[PDB]
Order: structure tokens, then C-alpha cells, then sequence
């Protein structure tokens, strides 16, 4: 249900656009006014399109596990392309069934092999609305040379985003131009899993952590999260990963 | 808001 038209984006419309995005997931529940998202829903349910449509108009629509808003796939014309893990090749049974071409991407869904791929680490790929631009283009298109970097920045500006409020925010403040993600925003995409695990354990913990999750600041510092107090858990941190969204 | 994230990590 979720559209995102990249001619004339503001700051303000992507925040909508993530809003609505969030708005999308189910819950299971709130913690600390933190929505935490179901472990499990069945196939017919898990699944959900975002659409996004570059300056050309073109559109591609995306794929995603509503119960973890991992990315399973994209569809752009008549060729659907899904992630090479057993999670995408689940989802490829429920979405994009009409697409003619199906084509299997040459990585899973994870940052190393997107990395390795696109010969890149993500401090060195630009983002922004002009960004997110690119990526689409690329994609709707499939260069197969430039897909896994446009695939990294497609992910951060709607998973990465929908999940914390300061990857949202930095994003959607470079409307026409683009940046660098600094190592904060890459330490929080890293983190999402030990995060979301450990506020889970503060809630039946009296808002201790049991392990230590150290992130990266804004500054460059190592910093230890501890509790619910953190900056990262009152004013960041957007969904939670539910613990049992894998045995 | 800024880029300096005062106050969003520790």
C-alpha cells in the first residue's frame, strides 16, 4: 500500500513515507513505546509492496517481511529478482507471481556479501533522496554491475530508516544532494538484532540490559548500552526485532 | 538534530 514518488521529495514527504512504512508493520505489542513486531505470521500474511518511482516515473516494487522489514525481493516490469536465501525463495511462493522473468540474485540479503559484491562498504556509498533516486534507476534497469550498491541504499532508506528515527532523519534531510553515512548509522544498522533483543530482556529485567551493546556515536566513541535509559531506546530506535523471529 | 546525533546512542 506504501508509495514513496521521489519527484519533489522533501524531508517532510519521506517522513511520511516512513511513518506510513511503520505503519504498515503489524505488532505484537509496545515496549517503552517501542513497537515490537510479530515473530511469526503465516505466508499469506508476512509479506508486504512498497512502490517507489524515480524522477522517469519508472517504478519498482519491493518486497518485504512485514515481521523483520528485511527486503526479499524487487519487481520492476515484467523480471522479479529475489534475494539467493531461503527466506527470499519462501516469499517468492506469495509475491511477484505474475512477473514472466524471475531472476535470482547473486547474493543473499546481508551486508558483507552486498559489500563484497559491490566492491564497496556502505561508508563510501552515497545517501540521500537524490540517492534513493539512483537506486531505483539502477534497479529498474538491473545493471547487475551496479545492483548490489543500489540494493544497499534502497535497504537503508526504507528498512534502516523504518527502524531508527536518526538513519530517517539524515536521509531525508539530503533532498537534493547526498552524503556519506557516518559509522553511527552503520552501528545502529549492525546493532538492530542486539538491540531489539536486549530492550526486549530489560522489560521483565527492571530496564537492564543482561549483555552490554556497544554502538558507535556520532563523534566516532565507542559507547556501551546498558538500559532503557540509553538515548538510543528513548529517542532512536523505532521498531524492535522480536527475539523469536528466529529459533 | 543536527549530524552531531547528541543524545540518540549512549
Amino acid at each position: 500500500m506504501v508509495s514513496f514518488r521521489l519527484s519533489g521529495a522533501t524531508s517532510s514527504s519521506y517522513g511520511v513515507f516512513i511513518s506510513n512504512l511503520r505503519k504498515a508493520l503489524p505488532n505484537e505489542r509496545k515496549l517503552y513505546d517501542i513497537p515490537l513486531l510479530r515473530s511469526s505470521l503465516p505466508g499469506s500474511q508476512r509479506y508486504a509492496l512498497i512502490h517507489l518511482t524515480n524522477y522517469a516515473d519508472e517504478t519498482i516494487s519491493v518486497a518485504i517481511d512485514v515481521t523483520n522489514v528485511y527486503i526479499m525481493g524487487y519487481r520492476a516490469g515484467d523480471t522479479s529478482y529475489f534475494f539467493n536465501e531461503a527466506s527470499a525463495t519462501e516469499a517468492a511462493k506469495y509475491v511477484f507471481k505474475d512477473a514472466m522473468r524471475k531472476v535470482t540474485l547473486p547474493y543473499s540479503g546481508n551486508y558483507e556479501r552486498l559489500q563484497t559484491a559491490a566492491g564497496k562498504i556502505r561508508e563510501n556509498i552515497p545517501l540521500g533522496l537524490p540517492a534513493l533516486d539512483s537506486a531505483i534507476t539502477t534497479l529498474f534497469y538491473y545493471n547487475a554491475n551496479s545492483a548490489a550498491s543500489a540494493l544497499m541504499v534502497l535497504i537503508q532508506s526504507t528498512s534502516e530508516a523504518a527502524r531508527y528515527k536518526f538513519i530517517e532523519q539524515q536521509i531525508g534531510k539530503r533532498v537534493d544532494k547526498t552524503f556519506l553515512p557516518s559509522l553511527a548509522i552503520i552501528s545502529l544498522e549492525n546493532s538492530w538484532s542486539a538491540l531489539s533483543k536486549q530492550i526486549q530482556i530489560a522489560s521483565t529485567n527492571n530496564g537492564q540490559f543482561e549483555s552490554p551493546v556497544v554502538l558507535i556515536n556520532a563523534q566516532n566513541q565507542r559507547v556501551t548500552i546498558t538500559n532503557v535509559d540509553a538515548g538510543v531506546v528513548t529517542s532512536n530506535i523505532a521498531l524492535l526485532l522480536n527475539r523469536n523471529n528466529m529459533a | 538534530d543536527d549530524d552531531m546525533g547528541f543524545g540518540l546512542f549512549d
